[PDB]
RNA sequence: GUGGCGGCGACGACCCAUUCGAACGUCUGCCCUAUCAACUUUCGAUGGUAGUCGCCGUGCCUACCAUGGUGACCACGGGUGAGGGAAUCAGGGUUCGAUUCCGGAGAGGGAGCCUGAGAAACGGCUACCACAUCCAAGGAAGGAGGCGCGCAAAUUA
RNA sequence: AAACUGCGAAUGGCUCAUUAAAUCAGUUAUGGUUCCUUUGGUCGCUCGCUCCUUACUUGGAUAACUGUGGUAAUUCU
């Protein structure tokens, strides 16, 4: 195109925002943000469509305005922002705790949540590089950085990480055995045990998983995310 | 031919008007920014000099000072258009022409310097105050803001004088303070 | 032979060769440091290009090129331009309508390094994507085996 | 033919 | 208009294509930088993303680089001899990256008597090695070192560059001497 | 002949026509021809 | 005492990362025509070295070199209603469903020029060309659809 | 109120005047480049002839405003 184009058609949007096509002819376009366009939900749909604590856009500003909503515990008021994966959301006015998991069908569905798990979120390492007087930094999936991390992290793995004061509690080793789940690809929104890792130079690396019930799949290293080590997830499933 | 003189020491405009070919003889033929002795004006105008300002001919077009003609030209003017101006060379087609006085001679004007326009607006800025009013750094600012009086009709009388800016106050040292602080955090 | 054949002074880059030295150092040996890399994903540099003296930007072992992409192979087809050569590439296309086969064939330009040597029509190819050379060019030359 | 030069005479 | 697009060319086997757009702002190009010697003169140009290219037009001055010895010192330019690319810069004093020009020799002789207390140019635990080969000396007897530029005056708006020296001094003596 | 190194003859249409021969020379055509053979210490 | 310490915000700011992107490549795969069989070097076709320019890689371009590159496995040339499509979601009495996605260009006509992260601008300017308007005759200001079927209101609010 | 400063107008509309890998679909690369804005980092001073007693804050202007005007003529000046 001529430009960069800022009015995102309703029937354009991506398909898991649910949006009905009558309603009218443009949707949210989300603002630019730690998550991608097409990977995540816009605060404005959260808030009115699923929730429907709000019943229009003003509502929603208003709604917004008021500095009820906290995302990573931190007040914001723009509702265009772009929720993504693994995200804590608390509304104090109603006592109310989310995190946004993908369903089993590739939704992100309504999870609530414990106040004591709503202090701590999993991050996935997406680059370390040295940087200035020898610092070792960390950058994860949601544009986080941090500098001092554990010299045995490496890239593919999880780490937590603490709101209140961003900074690394523990983290968990890929490795086959561990449980994953798939965040893109024909397989998203499964939940499984990494059993062996293939390994392809100067191409894309597959890794195999099983299911509880046994089925076993294939999907790239950059399609799944470590949930937790072992059998036990880190973090509350849904249903 | 009209002739708009301005005194600017004491700051005062007139608008005479000269029908006599003879006293505007001795402005013919100069060019603009010049100094000219007005001798030829009448008695009242013994020792006085003028400054010719600028002028309008008599289709209304200014004239500039870099163009060096009798006649107009078209010049591009403030992104710039091309705009039709007079040359600076005085002759007899003009309709007005503008004299600032410089030096002053042995009688009076009864128009211009008899009488005294004053200065409206006193200074804002702090350090400018204080170059007018010469204070030094022990001197407070804040004494030597002029006040201006304002009275109208229906209206009780009052006075109003502007806000000084780049005053220093507890809140801009209570900021500087912060600043030192977020270093010392940072650097901790 | 001699390498200085063009108008310009032929030099690798990254090799300063006027540093001076004591005459014990300089009666020993005249012998300019060589630079090379190993390109990765297996494939390993040939003596030739260690031991040799050709200079060339754009040899992969010792050049300024990276390989990132695609690896390939084909059949070298023509030797007749310099430090490049013209393979083919043999496939077939299936018809879905009538459920059978037909025979096709690309043409493609590669640059072959002088480290290569011994290299005739028809022997097997290995090549590795890098950025574009030329206008026409592509990939380089990475593995040669007989026929 | 490109480059053979056309020839004239002197009127 | 200079543009450096690539639709106006003609195809691999030879075919010609219509364009099916007019010249875009990022294809643009501008007029070269003929560096001449004279009093510094330089123009600065605003580029895209809003950085800015230092457009050297008129040079007399740069600092150069003694490789072997290495000493970086600023000096003056005299004259252009060589050009591997065309003879007309030769001729016309242009400087262009690679080109070969000649330098005064006053501060590497200055550092050199500073340094070693050894006397040079005048007419007739590691230890400290003063040895110069017979081409650099009889150069210094002259006056005027050779130099190659590296970096480019069109883009930086300085010109930097190093002494010649070694096989390759005595390469482009022997093209100096071959062009005369 | 690449770039047009070599010379070539064929019509330039936007040129043709480009200007019309006006001419203004005083000296006679057998006094041009007598002055030519006595030019220089010819 | 021209003491010393301080909170929560607003704006701006060098660099790194991230998002939105944008721009050049790799591979894979396009309809008809051989009564188009040879084409490219017809202002470079292929490549080598050095350089200019460009945000960068690059015949992108210029100087100096070699004679190359493509083709019956169909090169090259010529065509081709290239309003029509392409898709997408949703559904019990057969779907009179719904919507999007574009190939570019221009602003009376061809050139030159100014800003910005992003435009050779849906916007200013100069020269030339062509129109048309006002004036005290000196000078000044400008850039699309309806009828022709006895029939012109949405050319709106 | 008026004026100075900052930001956007390059997106959405509308449109009768071009085009066989040129566009386009899928995959693939940034280790060959650009970036307003969203988000996360980073953003202190030893001495080093500048002497003796601006960092309790340093310089120069210009609009709005007052007033005098010209022409058939702009809110031109």
């Amino acid at each position: 195109a001529r430009g960069p184009k800022k009015h995102l058609k309703r029937v354009a949007a991506p398909k898991h925002w649910m949006l009905d096509k009558l309603t009218g002819v443009f949707a949210p376009r989300p603002s630019t943000g730690p998550h991608k366009l097409r990977e995540c939900l816009p605060l404005i749909i959260f808030l009115r469509n699923r929730l429907k604590y709000a019943l229009t856009g003003d509502e929603v500003k208003k709604i917004c305005m008021q500095r009820f909503i906290k995302i990573d515990g931190k007040v914001r008021t723009d509702i265009t922002y772009p929720a993504g994966f693994m995200d804590v959301i608390s509304i104090d006015k109603t006592g109310e705790n989310f995190r946004l998991i993908y369903d089993t069908k590739g939704r992100f569905a309504v999870h609530r949540i414990t106040p004591e798990e709503a202090k701590y979120k999993l991050c996935k390492v997406r680059k370390i590089f040295v940087g200035t007087k020898g610092i070792p930094h960390l950058v994860t999936h949601d544009a986080r950085t941090i500098r001092y991390p554990d010299p045995l992290i490496k890239v593919n793995d999880t780490i937590q990480i603490d709101l209140e004061t961003g900074k690394i509690t523990d983290f968990i080793k890929f490795d086959t055995g561990n449980l994953c789940m798939v965040t893109g690809g024909a397989n998203l929104g499964r939940i499984g045990v990494i059993t062996n890792r293939e390994r392809h130079p100067g191409s894309f690396d597959v890794v195999h998983v099983k299911d509880a019930n046994g089925n076993s799949f294939a999907t790239r290293l950059s399609n799944i995310f470590v949930i937790g080590k072992g059998n036990k997830p880190w973090i509350s499933l849904p249903r | 031919m009209k002739l708009n003189i301005s005194f600017p020491a004491t700051g005062c405009q007139k608008l005479i008007e000269v029908d006599d070919e003879r006293k505007l003889r001795t402005f013919y033929e100069k060019r603009m920014a010049t100094e000219v002795a007005a001798d030829a004006l009448g008695e009242e105008w013994k020792g006085y000099v003028v400054r010719i300002s600028g002028g309008n001919d008599k289709q209304g077009f200014p004239m500039k000072q870099g163009v060096l003609t009798h006649g107009r030209v078209r010049l591009l003017l403030s992104e710039r258009k091309r705009k039709s101006v007079r040359g600076c060379i005085v002759d007899a087609n003009l309709s007005v022409l503008n004299l600032v006085i410089v030096k002053k001679g042995e009688k009076d004007i009864p128009g211009l310097t008899d009488t005294t326009v004053p200065r409206r607006l006193g200074p804002k800025r702090a350090s400018r105050i204080r170059k007018l009013f010469n204070l030094s750094k022990e001197d407070d600012v804040r004494q030597y803001v002029v006040r201006k009086p304002l009275n109208k009709e229906g209206k009780k009388p009052r006075t109003k004088a502007p806000k000084i800016q780049r005053l220093v106050t507890p809140r801009v040292l209570q900021h500087k303070r912060r600043r030192i602080a977020l270093k010392k955090q940072r650097t901790k | 032979a001699d390498i200085q054949t063009e108008r310009a002074y032929q030099k690798q880059p990254t090799i300063f060769q006027n540093k001076k030295r004591v005459l014990l150092g300089e009666t020993g040996k005249e012998k300019l440091p060589r630079y090379y890399k190993n390109i990765g994903l297996g494939f390993k540099t040939p003596k030739e290009a260690i031991e040799g003296t050709y200079i060339d930007k754009k040899c992969p072992f010792t050049g300024n090129v990276s390989i990132r992409g695609r690896i390939l192979s084909g059949v070298v087809t023509k030797m007749k331009m310099q430090r490049t050569i013209v393979i083919r590439r043999d496939y077939l296309h299936y018809i879905r309508k009538y459920n059978r086969f037909e025979k096709r064939h690309k043409n493609m330009s590669v640059h072959l390094s002088p480290c290569f040597r011994d290299v005739q029509i028809g022997d097997i190819v290995t090549v590795g994507e890098c950025r574009p050379l030329s206008k026409t060019v592509r990939f380089n030359v990475l593995k040669v085996t007989k026929a | 033919k490109a480059f053979i030069p056309p020839k004239e005479k002197p009127i | 208009g200079i543009s450096r697009d690539n639709w106006h060319k003609r195809r691999k086997t030879g075919g010609k294509r219509k364009p099916y757009h007019k010249k875009r702002k990022y294809e643009l190009g501008r007029p070269a930088a003929n560096t001449k010697i004279g009093p510094r003169r330089i123009h600065t140009v605003r580029v895209r993303g809003g950085n800015k290219k230092y457009r050297a037009l008129r040079l007399d001055v740069g600092n150069f680089s003694w490789g072997s010895e290495c000493c970086t010192r600023k000096t003056r330019i005299i004259d252009v001899v060589y050009n591997a690319s065309n003879n007309e810069l030769v001729r016309t004093k242009t400087l262009v990256k690679n080109c070969i020009v000649l330098i005064d020799s006053t501060p590497y002789r200055q550092w050199y008597e500073s340094h070693y207390a050894l006397p040079l140019g005048r007419k007739k635990e590691r230890k400290k090695n003063a040895k110069i080969s017979s081409l650099l000396e009889e150069q210094f007897q002259q006056g005027k070192l050779l130099a190659c530029i590296a970096s480019r005056p069109g883009q930086c708006g300085r010109a930097d560059g190093y002494v010649l020296e070694g096989k390759e001094l005595e390469f482009y003596l022997r093209k100096i001497k071959a062009r005369k | 002949a690449s770039k047009g190194r070599k010379l070539r003859f064929h019509v330039l249409s936007k040129l043709l026509s480009f200007m019309a021969p006006i001419d203004h020379t005083t000296m006679n055509d057998d006094a041009r021809t007598e002055l030519y053979r006595s030019l220089f210490g010819q």
